């Protein structure tokens, strides 16, 4: 049994997307189907269901009159037409097969899920990050913190490594936060011995695949 | 004059008895659904009411076409060789009138089951 | 309509403990309630349906209970694989609705955050914005108050936080608070201070710098 979602991406407020879910390895026309979404950091929200026949659709309140669920049983495919999109619709959208009690149409839950497809609704244009050093403290044979501030990029994700992957101990790369500008921002930091701040070089390597930008950045102490 | 009038009233009584028979067939599909906590399609995906077997006739029996059941069904607006439950219920002419704006299915739900509400709508015509 | 309220929102326990999550409906939903497990960056998995029936393949330590409005997922002897978030779902009425979720985190001894503060880089200040970053590193529990003071003025509504997932090595958390100001407002003040209250710290720890003093 398998469900593969597709059709997610980037769209502006007021725009439209069509999600597809391709079913295989079971009789698609015999089971009811759902969309479930999960916004970043938040929990699960049931969005829509449709009967095996494809004739009767049900919707969660936020979505009524904006989204339309449908299916094509000859194509083994489930659809979600998303119109009048807004920022709050930004989420991973999961496709899910309903199961019935044996010999019934008595629905009890979703026992097979897809891997999900991401939808991002925003006014922002695609933009690479600015990387700034978080330069190690003035005071410290102790331990010192040291980092990179990866600021004003869009959309997610960025990856960050230190000294090309050679430095992994004590690294904490943080979940991004959405700033009020519509752009994301995050910091990666590392804890190292104070002694090394003269000898050891620290470069953070920041990849942002959506903009096709990589940025390497030295982080040295301040001028004294 | 008098024996002719008798036979028209037998033909009227035959036709009504046939209409009631079709409602019985529909109503028993609806109860089959209710029993299995199941939904029912009433469009082309549901049962075909132009089917000899439903009314006691075997498949190739030539007197099926002369039956009062086939007389009723094949004279409706909606008849097209086949006849869905919705086609029959919405079709005219018949003495229970018409039912407009029925959906193509009534699915099992857990509260205010639409199958149950359809059962009631159909039951208020066999009256 | 129907609102599901799980509790607790999160919960700490060790391998072997007996865990118990609760889900409450605002109206009667019979036994028409399921439990799902989710782990980070993965699809949800059905564990229990019809209030108490085990999905096949789910191990016997999981068990479900309840009727009407009050329900209960129970893990009898918690295992490494069970640290995850759990959601309840009612399907008695449309719209079907989920509970807000219950995270099951790994429990350990209290540990204090080492705190660090970072001024804006000179390079950023060319752009016209100033970002001051406070780092709490490797602490437990997750609860923590971080207060920005600018010349002893408690700052409000101009900072954002972010937290790592519990660490695979030492089960700690780390936190980043980022205070954001215009270049203008940054240069108009002198003492930039991050105050950190947390259980492992006997009294609040402050870290600070003075603007421009290396």
């Amino acid at each position: 049994v398998q469900l593969v979602e597709s059709g997610g991406g980037l769209v502006q407020p007021g725009g439209s997307l069509r999600l597809s879910c391709a079913a295989s390895g079971f009789t698609f026309s015999s089971y009811a189907m759902d969309w479930v979404r999960q916004a970043p950091g938040k929990g699960l929200e049931w969005v829509s269901a449709i009967t095996m026949s494809g004739i009767t659709a049900y919707y969660t309140d936020d979505v009524k009159g904006r989204f339309t669920i449908s299916r094509d049983n000859s194509k083994n495919t489930l659809y979600l037409q998303m119109n009048s999109l807004r920022a709050e619709d930004t989420a991973v959208y999961y496709c899910a097969k309903e199961e019935f009690l044996p010999g019934t149409h008595y629905f009890y839950g979703m026992d097979v899920w897809g891997q999900g497809t991401t939808v991002t609704v925003s006014s922002a244009s695609t933009k690479g990050p600015s990387v700034f050093p978080l330069a190690p403290s003035s005071k410290s044979g102790g331990t010192a913190a040291l980092g990179c501030l990866v600021k004003d990029y869009f959309p997610e994700p960025v990856t960050v490594s230190w000294n090309s992957g050679a430095l992994t101990s004590g690294v904490h790369t943080f979940p991004a936060v959405l700033q009020s500008s519509g752009l994301y921002s995050l910091s990666s930091v590392v804890t190292v011995p104070s002694s090394s701040l003269g000898t050891q070089t620290y470069i953070c390597n920041v990849n942002h695949k959506p903009s096709n930008t990589k940025v390497d950045k030295k982080v040295e102490p301040k001028s004294c | 004059n008098l024996n002719a009038a008798r036979e028209l009233f037998l033909d009227e009584l035959k036709a009504l008895t046939a209409e009631l028979k079709v409602y019985s067939v529909i109503q028993s599909q609806i109860n089959a659904a209710l029993s299995a906590r199941q939904g029912i399609r009433i469009d082309a995906g549901g049962i075909d009411l132009v089917d000899p077997t439903l009314y006691g006739y075997a498949v190739g029996d030539p007197r099926w076409k002369d039956s009062p059941e086939y007389a009723l069904l094949s004279n409706l607006d909606t008849f097209s060789g086949k006849l869905s439950i919705k086609d029959f219920l919405s079709g005219s002419p018949k003495q229970s009138g018409e039912l407009k704006g029925l959906s193509d299915e009534y699915p099992f739900e857990k509260d205010n089951n639409p199958v149950g509400n359809f059962a009631t709508t159909v039951s208020d015509r066999s009256r | 309509a129907i609102q599901m309220t799980q509790s607790p929102s999160s919960l700490s326990a060790s391998v072997g403990d007996r865990v118990t999550i609760t889900c409450r409906a605002s109206q009667g939903i019979r036994n028409d309630l399921g439990w799902y497990q989710q782990k980070p960056g993965k699809a949800p998995k059905l564990l229990i349906y019809s209030a108490s029936t085990l999905q096949s393949g789910v191990p016997s330590r999981f068990s479900g209970s309840g009727s009407g409005t009050d329900f209960t997922l129970t893990i009898s002897s918690l295992q490494p694989e069970d640290f995850a978030t759990y959601y309840c779902l009612q399907d008695y009425n449309y719209p079907w609705t989920f509970g807000q979720g219950t995270k099951v985190e790994i429990k350990r001894t209290v540990a204090a955050p080492s705190v660090f503060i970072f001024p804006p880089s000179d390079e950023q200040l060319k752009s016209g914005t100033a970002s001051v970053v406070c780092l709490l590193n490797n602490f437990y529990p997750r609860e923590a108050k971080v207060q920005w003071k600018v010349d002893n003025a408690l700052q409000s509504g101009n900072s954002q936080e972010s937290v790592t997932e519990q660490d695979s090595k030492d089960s700690t958390y780390s936190l980043s608070s980022t205070l954001t100001l215009s270049k203008a407002d940054y240069e108009k003040h002198k003492v930039y201070a991050c105050e950190v209250t947390h259980q492992g710290l006997s009294s609040p720890v402050t870290k600070s710098f003075n603007r421009g003093e290396c």
